[PDB]
């Protein structure tokens, strides 16, 4: 990149290929399944019903 | 089935198990006896 | 009490011949099905108190007979029923892991007729909790065990109707 | 016909009834330290 | 009742009902006239113990009709009731037999299969009927509600 | 989460070296602040819902047309009015959980780091907020040092709004 | 990445010949349609604020638990970022509905985005919801010729409700 | 171990080892390895198994960590880490014994009573066991997800 | 009962600490020479009929008390004195193929010694016949297997004296 | 990265509610102990390379195989490495007592450092054995009087100790 490039993701298609590498943003999420936890989210849908 | 089934030794005389009680220090072999005394002097299960 | 390797095994005993070509087909088929039988038999123990809670909400509860003038409205016995329910489920199972209905006639239908009668119980509504444990299993399990674990419910709605 | 109906477990009134906080938990807990 | 279960304590001996077992009858038919002055209240004020033991269950036990619990919402708070209201007609039930043998055979017996099934814990019901216990002793005299409170209590170690 | 001690640890986790007395001058300063800040909090948690309601009511009042005209954006029917005060009640709370936790990262992360693009996509105006952030901190009824550092994360607010 | 023609380049190089006629003339109609195609995609195109204001407005009424403390779209920065999930996936399908082909939408979201939304918590049915939503209201927003010459946009319809249920499934 | 009750079930028929129970002992040893990195991996990841589980709990039934309850507060379901902990140590110690008797020996008979004097319905924590075996699956192979997951099933009857 | 698996699984139990490099080290000590362990009892299976008249053909078919007045001396005695041969042999392969002498605790020494004074029974001779059943056993499972049985037989006239 | 009042804020955004009174008093009294908790953080902050060198000379007095060649600290340069894992896990330590929370030794530390001692070949429980002596050096220290007025120690006596066990138990 030098000094005056932006990085970008080297090589993730193959020049035969309609199918490359995943994008790095979509491989590593902001956190991972660890901070997930921690932070309590509520997830399985909703509670439900009373029948 | 006629001649199968319905010879006279109705075959549960000889392939149902009977308990003995020579592990009285072991623990889990002691509870499937208990319950074999609870389903043979009642014959139900005492639970309900 | 027998069992579909045996119940082709004495069969093929008491004509005084051996083991047939039409004879070695059925044991073969169930060599083939048996490793399907025995994952689906541990599911069904690991359920076997919420098959028959499911069952019993969806045939039985807020009915008529729980309540009192109906038969399950003492305590006694809505604890036995739960215990009579657990009896056609874990017996289907034996029927399932046998293949073979032969336990039913011998352990489950001996004199079964005569004894709810004489207590006076509705046989339509504990075959309508047959029908209801049919497809709670069904689905618990899969389908390709659930097709064969009710063709044994079938064989005690067939004695019980 | 169709034998109409009555009563039984009528229930249906809330009376207190009481209104729900809604709370949730963090699961950050000491797994390590809880009691002697 | 009183009787039965010194009649099955007869034939357990096989023999006629000695007399230790009769006085208690004795001082039960002749109280017997005081008894059916007691519990005929309890049924006469009905709503006032059940609306009563249901908000003085929920201050005590307050994740029952929370999400999640088995009473939720409407619907499982009157079933709940009405489970709660079975439970307030075998006390009376036992006070005119005089004994809490009908309570058994009809209510008792076979409690830990079906609420294990259900889900209903059985410590919550045994804190309702702790709940009920206190409204329905105010509703009766002291030296009346002293015997009838203990009517309550075998049914709350019964459950716990 | 910019709360003092927070980036405390953070200043000391960067360079790379332990807690010094810099960090704890923050923690006497910190101490200090919170043995007013939170029985400011439990005051404005006992005031809240009037001034929920007086906040609504002024920004009725300033901008009437939000009432009248139809529009999902604008208060005009019922849900309006419950959506709106639920966000007038949301400010207020994010206000007293600054006022607890000492520094103004509660409503950094949790108001701030997303309002401008969603008063853009909602069709909100900002000035709607910034009139009842002014009616709470002319309303609030605090005093002394308490009443001007909650007027100091009003005025926060304010300035990240507009 | 691929388009239509590119696609058909690729499956004509794999069997190792040269282009059937069949397939040129499949290409020509897609010639004279590839502008009919666009009309949809400009129009599509221009109202897209809109239609995920209107998405998300309706998601939000639809599940309040979202708008709900604790919930996952609940903080305003979280919030922002549901918005932009919304219209980065809007501008894929609007990508791919250009070029022709699902193959840039899958590139573009699809492999990598359900196992983001598992590892952030993030529940996959809301966002699969507003996904059909969105393309739901965008197909009816693209349907009515207000100004527009009398044409056929019946297999467009047919492709975009494609392109919506592709990435609404590869969510989950 | 896969031993010490088929030598249980031999004992009391009054027989020594069958030759066809006998590979069944024989093909244990061999595939010994196999199930211990598999128990490895049940060892190493045994934090993250209860964290992300208990939730899983706690989604599907939020009774537990309302006010009023048996399990409320940080300190409480701190106790739920401090007893799921044993469950998911027991079933490492099912796998490398081959059968359910360390299960057998430390968990089962005795949660009946256990549970009641704790006050804690069974089927909420048995609950929180089969949502554990739905993620610790996630783990697992395609080939050891039955057989792992065969010690699990065990369990979920047991407290069934 | 504490087989030598449950016994490895029960010290790291009782610390209630995991299963270390060293507690799996265990279980590697009992599977590296099982595949013997597991060859040594089909040897002693079948020869178990075989085997256990050398035994006293060694020790005690001519003796003192064999003859008309000693023990041993009934023909049901005799069938005693065989049967509990059969006894020690049969426990002993299955501490053998468990690998404790806790099973040995429990089965076969929960009260053996107290039994054989009022009976009036010799000890010191039965003491002699398992030592003798040493050489045999050996010439037959070979001389791995031979020496890792001599400490379970050891168990038994040590705990029988 | 929390603190104990963005704790207890947490909670009450996750509550949905304001903070409840009982909360506030106990903040309070946090509040009046916070400096209680820190000047034992300061004597314990003063000693602590006095703590590691200790603490690590115990140690491989107490296995002298990670010493011997071959062992994993036998190397200058690995010995170098063990001295700042060690230190590092102090200076955690320090920071969790200095902002009342464990969640800063989580974060920076716990969950990852488990794998990485697997994945060296590093002995879990010679360094767990270290944290734990270092521990209980370092309540040691600090619980000594030597010139400071009479205070409330205990409690963070029980703190500190938590901080530790926590490490050394996510060690392992
Ligand atoms: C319950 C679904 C229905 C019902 C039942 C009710 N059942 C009672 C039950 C009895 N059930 C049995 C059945 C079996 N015993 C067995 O060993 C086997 C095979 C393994 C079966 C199927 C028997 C023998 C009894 C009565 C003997 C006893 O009292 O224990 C009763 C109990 C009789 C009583 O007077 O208390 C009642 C109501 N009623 C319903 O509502 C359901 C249709
Ligand atoms: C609203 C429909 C639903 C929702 C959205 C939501 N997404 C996030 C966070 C992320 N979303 C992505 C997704 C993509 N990134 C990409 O680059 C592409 C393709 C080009 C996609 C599809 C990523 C990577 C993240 C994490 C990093 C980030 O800044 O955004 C959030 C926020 C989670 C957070 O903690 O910040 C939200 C709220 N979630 C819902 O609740 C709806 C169901
Ligand atoms: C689709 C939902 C509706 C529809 C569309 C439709 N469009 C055409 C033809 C044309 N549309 C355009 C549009 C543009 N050309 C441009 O350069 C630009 C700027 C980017 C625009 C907006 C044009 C120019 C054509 C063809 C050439 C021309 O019009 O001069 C048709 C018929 C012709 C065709 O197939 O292209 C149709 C049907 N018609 C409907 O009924 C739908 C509801
Ligand atoms: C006289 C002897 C007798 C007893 C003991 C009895 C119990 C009984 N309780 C029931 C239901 C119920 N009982 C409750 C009770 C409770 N839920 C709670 O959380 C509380 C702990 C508790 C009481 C305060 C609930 C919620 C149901 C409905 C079950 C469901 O909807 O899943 C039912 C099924 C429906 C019905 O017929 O009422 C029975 C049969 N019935 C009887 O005839
Ligand atoms: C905790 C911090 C926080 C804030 C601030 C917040 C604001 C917020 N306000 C919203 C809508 C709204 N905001 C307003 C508010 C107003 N409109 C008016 O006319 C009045 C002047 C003003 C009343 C205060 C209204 C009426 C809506 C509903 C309009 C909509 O559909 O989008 C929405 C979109 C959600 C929805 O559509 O329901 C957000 C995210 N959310 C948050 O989580
Ligand atoms: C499975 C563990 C176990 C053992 C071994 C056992 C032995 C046992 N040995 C018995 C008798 C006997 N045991 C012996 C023993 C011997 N003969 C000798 O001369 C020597 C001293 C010794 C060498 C084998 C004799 C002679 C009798 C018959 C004594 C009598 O009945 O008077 C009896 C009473 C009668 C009978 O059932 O045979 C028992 C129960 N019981 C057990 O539970
Ligand atoms: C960063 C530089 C710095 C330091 C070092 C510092 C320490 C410090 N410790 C204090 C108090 C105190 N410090 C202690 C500490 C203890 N007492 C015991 O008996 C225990 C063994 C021990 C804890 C383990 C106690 C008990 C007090 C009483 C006053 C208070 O609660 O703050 C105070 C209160 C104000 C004062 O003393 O003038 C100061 C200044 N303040 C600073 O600005």
């Amino acid at each position: 990149f030098g000094y005056d490039t932006v990085p970008y993701q080297r090589r993730r298609v193959l020049p035969q290929r309609n199918v490359g590498e995943t994008p790095f943003n979509l491989k590593t999420p902001r956190y991972n399944e660890y901070h997930r936890t921690q932070l309590g989210f509520p997830q399985v849908i909703w509670q439900t019903s009373v029948r | 089935i006629d001649n199968q089934i319905k010879q006279g030794v109705n075959k549960r005389r000889e392939q149902s198990k009977v308990f003995k009680l020579t592990n009285v220090t072991d623990k889990v072999a002691l509870q499937t006896t208990i319950g074999a005394i609870y389903r043979q002097i009642f014959e139900r299960d005492i639970d309900p | 009490m027998q069992d579909a390797i045996t119940s082709v095994i004495n069969s093929s005993d008491v004509q005084g011949k051996y083991l047939d070509a039409s004879a070695i087909q059925k044991l073969k088929a169930y060599f083939a099905t048996g490793e399907l039988r025995v994952r689906a038999a541990t599911t069904i123990s690991a359920n076997a108190a919420n098959i028959v809670k499911e069952a019993v909400a969806k045939s039985l509860l807020y009915s008529d007979i729980t309540r009192p003038g109906g038969n399950m409205y003492t305590t006694r016995r809505y604890a036995a029923c739960i215990r009579d329910l657990d009896y056609y489920l874990r017996y289907a199972t034996y029927a399932m892991l046998a293949g073979d209905p032969s336990i039913l006639d011998e352990r489950v239908l001996n004199g079964l007729k005569e004894t709810y009668n004489s207590l006076g119980v509705p046989i339509g509504a504990t075959v309508q909790a047959i029908q209801a444990m049919k497809e709670v299993t069904a689905g618990l399990v899969g389908a390709d065990a659930g097709k064969e674990m009710g063709i044994y419910f079938d064989y005690i709605c067939s004695g019980l109707s | 016909r169709f034998v109409p109906q009555e009563k039984q477990p009528k229930a249906g009134d809330p009376a207190n009834f009481l209104a729900m906080a809604k709370q949730v938990s963090r699961p950050a807990n000491t797994v390590t330290r809880v009691a002697l | 009742s009183i009787v039965t279960k010194s009649i099955v304590n007869a034939d357990a001996e096989a023999r006629y009902l000695s007399p230790g077992e009769l006085d208690r009858i004795k001082s039960f038919v002749t109280s017997g006239e005081r008894r059916v002055r007691i519990a005929e209240t309890m049924t006469g004020a009905r709503e006032r113990i059940i609306k009563e033991a249901g908000n003085q269950l929920f201050q005590k036990r307050p994740d029952v009709v929370s999400p999640g619990g088995n009473a939720y919402g409407e619907e499982m708070t009157a079933t709940c009731l009405r489970d709660l209201d079975y439970y307030l007609r075998l006390i009376t039930y036992g006070i005119v037999a005089g004994d809490v043998t009908p309570i058994e055979e009809i209510g008792v017996v076979g409690v830990r299969e079906m609420y294990k099934s259900l889900g209903t814990p059985i410590e919550a019901v045994a804190e309702g009927v702790r709940a009920m216990k206190s409204v329905a002793t105010s509703l009766l005299s002291g030296e009346d509600a002293a015997e009838a409170g203990a009517y309550f209590d075998y049914l709350i170690g019964a459950m716990s | 989460m910019k709360t003092p001690l927070t980036e405390a640890v953070s200043i000391a986790d960067s360079q790379g070296r332990f807690l010094s007395s810099t960090e704890i001058q923050v923690a006497f300063g910190r101490f200090r602040q919170a043995k007013a800040g939170l029985e400011a909090a439990k005051a404005l948690t006992s005031k809240a819902d009037s001034l929920i309601s007086g906040a609504a009511q002024a920004v009725y009042n300033k901008f009437p047309y939000t009432t009248q005209m139809q529009g999902p954006n604008y208060a005009a029917d019922q849900r309006g009015k419950d959506k709106c005060a639920r966000d007038i009640g949301y400010y207020l709370r994010m206000v007293t959980y600054c006022l607890i936790a000492g520094g103004t990262g509660p409503m950094d992360e949790y108001l701030i780091a997303g309002i401008d693009e969603i008063n853009r996509t909602f069709e909100l105006s900002p000035s709607w907020y910034i009139e009842a952030l002014k009616y709470i901190k002319a309303n609030h009824g605090l005093s002394g040092d308490a009443a001007v550092e909650a007027n100091s994360y009003l005025d926060y607010a304010i300035n990240a709004l507009s | 990445m691929f388009d239509a023609f590119t696609k058909v380049v690729s499956q004509a190089d794999t069997r190792g010949e040269m282009l059937s006629t069949a397939q040129i003339d499949a290409l020509s109609q897609m010639v004279a349609e590839s502008n009919k195609r666009l009309d949809s995609v400009n129009r599509i195109t221009s109202n897209a604020s809109t239609i995920v204001s209107n998405a998300a407005r309706s998601l939000f009424a639809e599940q309040p638990q979202l708008i709900a403390p604790g919930g996952n779209a609940y903080t305003s920065r979280r919030m922002a970022a549901c918005l932009r999930d919304m219209e980065i996936i809007l501008r894929y399908v609007t990508y791919a509905v250009f070029a022709g082909d699902a193959s840039v939408l899958e590139d573009r979201c699809l492999n990598g985005l359900r196992e983001t939304y598992l590892a952030l918590g993030t529940p996959g049915s809301s966002v699969a919801v507003g996904v059909g939503k969105m393309k739901e209201a965008a197909l009816a927003i693209v349907n009515d010729p207000a100004g527009i010459t009398p044409g056929d946009c019946s297999a467009l319809a047919s492709e975009i409700a494609g392109y919506f249920d592709r990435a609404a499934a590869a969510v989950s």
